[PDB]
């Protein structure tokens, strides 16, 4: 089957900035059927372009497609806050006709670096009552999305027990926050004193470290 | 013709 | 005004059945093919095959031919998807979407025809899970000892989806839902915090008001240190 590569994975543009995304094909583009979807957070994909460079009716006229080669190129002529989305190609062709759709380009809010406000949080009681506990790392409001978060038991570095969950960009300030949390049972839990998280972030002079003894 | 008959058309043709 | 309609969302066990619809309005039903395309939890589309409106004839994309089966029924003007032995891979939202093919010349082909879908069903949500509607346990995340950070620990629920507002809905503004995760439980857990001033933590309450419609379980949780 063919195979549509849409790089990168994440374009970061600001607001207002012109952009172009790439569908490179592993054969000629217009050897197929092309489109470009657009999907926003919960809902269906919505069709912008068909063929090389037809609009789709109701699509605003910054949209605009161009196919050469093995290239498929959407163009965003002024990137407005609602086009910060998921695009999607679409290639419909091949012997056994089959309809390929790209891995996707999410085009994200380039803002400037912000480095994370780091909080710690340690199992309240009420879950320790009912023989779990969970730990709390928060990376708040940071840019760009990459973070490293290393978490450690009396120094012992953790892997395997930990969950990260990142938000959608703010729609304020368009920063990513992060929560890794570490689930031990509460035996395991009582068995160690220092829990840590420590955060590495391009914005970061040097990598932060949250910690609390447990019981203080 | 029913335009999923085109469909139909360029599904077997594609298997050349 | 063209619109497709696409059933509710569905909560099956493994090795159940589901059968999915699309209800076509504001166009003939048997002048456009209907494409069924699958996105699965934080992935992109999949192509399930097509359905000729017109003859009833289903074809399936390459993974697709063994437990999918697209039906019809022109009198409803309504298509189906029907998934045999649900497995939790199966989980995924499902896309009705109408195929436009049109262009010039006797014969179609890419240089002179088009290939599109221009109108989607919103989706249908199909979760496979051996796991049984459960309410959420809000535990609260207290602020530690000039702005402070505190939250609810939202675990331990299931179908999707948990509602949390902070001061029902009068603390907004430094409020972060995390999306939720599934545990190797089968229940899911997401967190919710906000940043306050520190200097408030004493002066003003803080209660996280978490809502699982699925399980009707209301729940309003004071965080303080
Ligand atoms: C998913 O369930 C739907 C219904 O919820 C199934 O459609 C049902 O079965 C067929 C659909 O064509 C309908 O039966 C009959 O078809 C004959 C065709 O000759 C027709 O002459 C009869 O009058 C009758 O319509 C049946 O009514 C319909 N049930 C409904 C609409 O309630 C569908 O087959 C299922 N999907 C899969 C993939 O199995
Ligand atoms: C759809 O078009 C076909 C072919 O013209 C016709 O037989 C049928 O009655 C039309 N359906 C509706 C609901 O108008």
């Amino acid at each position: 089957e063919i195979v549509l590569t849409q790089s990168p994975g994440t374009l970061s543009l600001s607001p207002g900035e012109r952009g172009t995304l790439s569908c490179r094909a592993s054969q000629s583009v217009r050897g197929g059927y092309l489109a470009w979807y657009q999907q926003k957070p919960g809902q269906a994909p919505r069709l912008l372009i068909y063929g090389a460079s037809s609009r789709a009716t109701g699509i605003p006229d910054r949209f605009s497609g161009s196919a050469s080669g093995t290239d498929y190129t959407l163009t965003i002529s002024r990137l407005e806050p609602e086009d910060f989305a998921v695009y999607y190609c679409q290639f419909y062709g091949g012997s056994p006709r089959a309809l390929t759709f790209g891995g996707g380009t999410k085009v994200e809010i380039k803002r400037t670096v912000a480095a994370p406000s780091v909080f710690i949080f340690p199992p309240s009681d009420e879950q320790l009552k009912s023989g779990t506990a969970s730990v709390v790392c928060l990376l708040n409001n940071f840019y760009p999305r990459e973070a490293k978060v290393q978490w450690k038991v009396d120094n012992a570095l953790q892997s395997g027990n930990s969950q990260e969950s990142v938000t959608e960009q703010d729609s304020k300030d368009s920063t990513y926050s992060l929560s890794s949390t570490l689930t031990l049972s509460k035996a395991d839990y009582e068995k160690h004193k220092v829990y840590a998280c420590e955060v590495t972030h391009q914005g970061l002079s040097s990598p932060v470290t949250k910690s609390f003894n447990r019981g203080e | 013709k029913n335009e999923q008959e085109l469909l139909e058309l360029d599904k077997w043709a594609s298997l050349w | 005004q063209v619109q497709l309609v696409q059933s509710g969302s569905e909560l099956k066990k493994p090795g159940a059945s589901v059968n999915i619809s699309c209800k076509a309005s504001g166009y003939n039903f048997t002048s456009h093919a209907l494409n069924w395309v699958r996105q699965a939890p934080g992935q992109g589309l999949d192509w399930l095959g097509w359905i000729n409106t017109n003859t009833g004839n289903p074809t399936y994309a390459q993974g697709f031919t063994g437990r999918f089966v697209f039906s019809l029924d022109t009198s409803v003007g309504s298509a189906y998807l029907q998934i045999s032995s649900l497995k939790a891979e199966d989980s995924a939202v499902y896309f009705c979407a109408r195929v436009r093919f049109h262009g010039s010349g006797s014969f179609p082909q890419p240089a002179d025809f088009y290939y599109y879908m221009d109108v989607w069903g919103k989706g249908t949500t199909v979760t496979v899970s051996s796991a049984s509607t459960k309410g959420p346990s809000v535990f609260p995340l207290a602020p530690s000892s000039g702005t402070a950070a505190l939250g609810c620990l939202v675990k331990d629920y299931f179908p999707e989806p948990v509602t949390v507002s902070w001061n029902s809905g009068a603390l907004t503004s430094g409020v972060h839902t995390f999306p939720a995760v599934l545990q190797s439980s089968g229940l899911y857990s997401l967190s919710s915090v906000v940043t306050v001033p520190s200097s408030s933590l004493g002066t003003q309450t803080y209660i996280c008001n978490v809502n699982h419609k699925p399980s009707n379980t209301k729940v309003d949780k004071k965080v303080e240190p």
